[PDB]
RNA sequence: ACGGGUGACGGGGAAUCAGGGUUCGAUUCCGGAGAGGGAGCCUGAGAAACGGCUACCACAUCCAAGGAAGGCAGCAGGCGCGCAAAUUACCCACUCCCGACCCGGGGAGGUAGUGACGAAAAAUAACAAUACAGGACUCUUUCGAGGCCCUGUAAUUGGAAUGAGUCCACUUUAAAUCCUUUAACGAGGAUCCAUUGGAGGGCAAGUCUGGUGCCAGCAGCCGCGGUAAUUCCAGCUCCAAU
């Protein structure tokens, strides 16, 4: 007894995708996890779960109904290409480096003192 | 520079006079028939009335056929006739003035659970609303203040998800139902 | 009678005896409803002169 | 109005200005002498170094010695007679303790019996002497 | 006119309002000005620039004593002037800028923290039965009967509800938190305990008890206190906002 209905559908030939407002009815249980939601669209649009991306869900007072803005693509090749990083990181296929912007600003202003191929020795 | 609004107003004005004998008696029985919780509550049903009434005298200064008055006529009126304060047979807007505080105070949801065959006393009703029991087309209102539309009124009831309607046994019924199992064993 | 020697005299020499107990107070509408009854829905139009609500002859 | 002409407009307007300087609650306002005198200089509170406790007599019909203080302020370095309010609270100023002085009711105009005195106490060093009366806070050692 | 003063940056606007008016406007939009105090210029389409440059004045950072550089009215912070105002926290995800760029960078901006400056929704109980007190009404000159419609306050007795809370995970998101959703547990003094001010009169509410004895104090104005205080100090009661 979990039931999905799409809403406001469009296709970007020029971004290579399906986009639409996914709409949910869920009387009785807590709001639902997204590896459940993905795989239920996958026989609404008979692709794999892999390509599809659904983010953002505001819920409804009294319990009942939530509202998302999922979007479906063509191939994985393109799915890394034309889409944000955070919305790959979630699905386990991008990882940015291990220094937050404390380190990196200290290290710019010590290169700024040193001159020439002396600049490489400040970095290890 | 920032990405915000600052926008807001008050909703109630306080009377020039303090310590009277003719007014201290009449605002305190508005708290009895309907079950309001403080003065403030009362003072703002008025301020919304007062507001309507000054615009009406603004329009009556104008001539008939003046195109602002016709348009802003209709609006000001229908705006009181989708929610049954004025009635169909008073389009004319002298009738808007002779129009008083008690008709606003009985559209409020609080009063609309006392009158309809679903609450025993009125002071029960302002505790049915706030304990999230009752709903208005599949949507739970939690708020007495809610002024009610005349389209809606036939759709008020007990929410599906409730012990006072359809559902699973509650906190205190099910505990002393669960206590009877713990006692015999 | 009283330079700056003579001060606190009476807050001093009064008979500091304790305050009493009583049953617990109510607030909100639940209160207000309380007073609504007192002054209106019940009472008798009593003969002649009305005694105030804190009255003692 | 008295000079009813249609193009008078300035004759009319040079006369009220002239006039309004006769107004008191205004001139007291529109010259620098009101703020030259004033201890607070233009302000709602201002703190100061106490220096001696002092009893002032009251004026007639009434009689009863009234308990005051003599403060030196900070900013100006000026000296004011002030006045404690509650019963038995003078036992709480020690000499050269600090106080937050305030006004007293009616702005540059005293209250009742006590002559000269236009100022009074709210605090005694970071906690209000109201509280001390009740006893809701007590004093450091 | 000229001179002086202004607790004077200007303007879109703000508070008060029968009509007419009187005050305010350093501040998220436009226009001006300035980067401790004056002066002057290199580079340029665009500077008399100052997180560019050279002096002098006021001040401040090291020296192996010859020398050498410094300017938060940018963000955080801290000493001072005070009646008087927060974290040396986290990102380019949004928003837009710059560049040789679809690819970097941005205390500009975004997001959490402290915040009773102000504005808006809104808990501190609700419902049954047993004592008890008042008005119809059918009848009684008056007792009593029915109380159908109730009307009310009582550490009498009874279970129904809930939001404060503790806590698995979904959701939120650049990563968190918050609100929204959800199992598990969570109320009879519902101790899971509402204050702040007043009671002679203006002006709502005690000619009540127990202290003081023009003293101590109250009282914005008129006044109180003279060894029977409707006013101080306090015991029970009570009114007005909440």
């Amino acid at each position: 007894t979990v039931t999905i209905r799409t809403r406001k559908f469009m296709t970007n030939r020029l971004l290579q995708r399906k986009q639409m407002v996914i709409d949910v009815l869920h009387p009785g249980k807590a709001t639902v996890p997204k590896t459940e939601i993905r795989e239920k669209l996958a026989k609404m649009y008979k692709t794999t779960p892999d390509v599809i991306f659904v983010f953002g869900f505001r819920t409804h007072f009294g319990g009942g109904k939530t509202t998302g803005f999922g979007m479906i693509y063509d191939s994985l090749d393109y799915a890394k290409k034309n889409e944000p990083k955070h919305r790959l990181a979630r699905h386990g296929l991008y990882e940015k480096k291990k220094t937050s912007r404390k380190q990196r600003k200290e290290r710019k202003n010590r290169m700024k003192k040193v001159r020439g191929t002396a600049k490489a020795n400040v970095g290890a | 520079p920032v990405a915000r609004s600052w926008v807001c107003r008050k909703t109630y004005v306080t009377p020039r006079r303090p310590f009277e004998k003719s007014r201290l008696d009449q605002e305190l029985k508005l708290i009895g028939e309907y079950g309001l919780r403080n003065k403030r509550e009362v003072w703002r049903v008025k301020f919304t009335l007062a507001k309507i009434r000054k615009a009406a005298r603004e329009l009556l200064t104008l001539d008939e056929k003046d195109p602002r008055r016709l348009f802003e006529g209709n609006a000001l009126l229908r705006r009181l006739v989708r929610i049954g304060v004025l009635d169909e047979g008073k389009m004319k807007l002298d009738y808007i003035l002779g129009l008083k505080i008690e008709d606003f105070l009985e559209r409020r949801l609080q009063t609309q659970v006392f009158k309809l065959g679903l609450a025993k006393s009125i002071h029960h009703a302002r505790v049915l609303i706030r304990q999230r029991h009752i709903r208005v087309r599949k949507q739970v209102v939690n708020i007495p203040s809610f002024i009610v539309r005349l389209d809606s009124q036939k759709h008020i009831d007990f929410s599906l998800r409730s012990p006072y309607g359809g559902g699973r046994p509650g906190r205190v019924k099910r505990k002393n139902a669960k206590k009877g199992q713990g006692g015999a064993g | 009678h009283g330079s700056l020697a003579r001060v606190g005299k009476v807050r001093g020499q009064t008979l500091k005896v304790a305050k009493q107990e009583k049953k617990k107070k109510r607030t909100g509408r639940a209160k207000r409803r309380m007073q609504y009854n007192r002054r209106f829905v019940n009472v008798v139009p009593t003969f002649g002169k009305k005694k105030g609500p804190n009255a003692n002859s | 109005g008295k000079c009813r002409g249609l193009r008078t407009a300035r004759k009319l307007r040079s006369h009220r200005r002239d006039q309004k300087w006769h107004d008191k609650q205004y001139k007291k306002a529109h010259l620098g002498t009101a703020l030259k005198a004033n201890p607070f200089g233009g302000a709602s509170h201002a703190k100061g170094i106490v220096l001696e406790k002092v009893g002032v007599e009251a004026k007639q019909p009434n009689s009863a010695i009234r308990k005051c203080v003599r403060v030196q302020l900070i900013k100006n370095g000026k000296k004011i007679t002030a006045f404690v309010p509650n019963d038995g609270c003078l036992n709480f100023i020690e000499e050269n303790d600090e106080v937050l002085v305030a006004g007293f009711g009616r702005k540059g105009h005293a209250v009742g019996d006590i002559p000269g005195v236009r100022f009074k106490v709210v605090k005694v060093a970071n906690v209000s002497l109201l509280a001390l009366y009740k006893g809701k806070k007590e004093r450091p050692r």
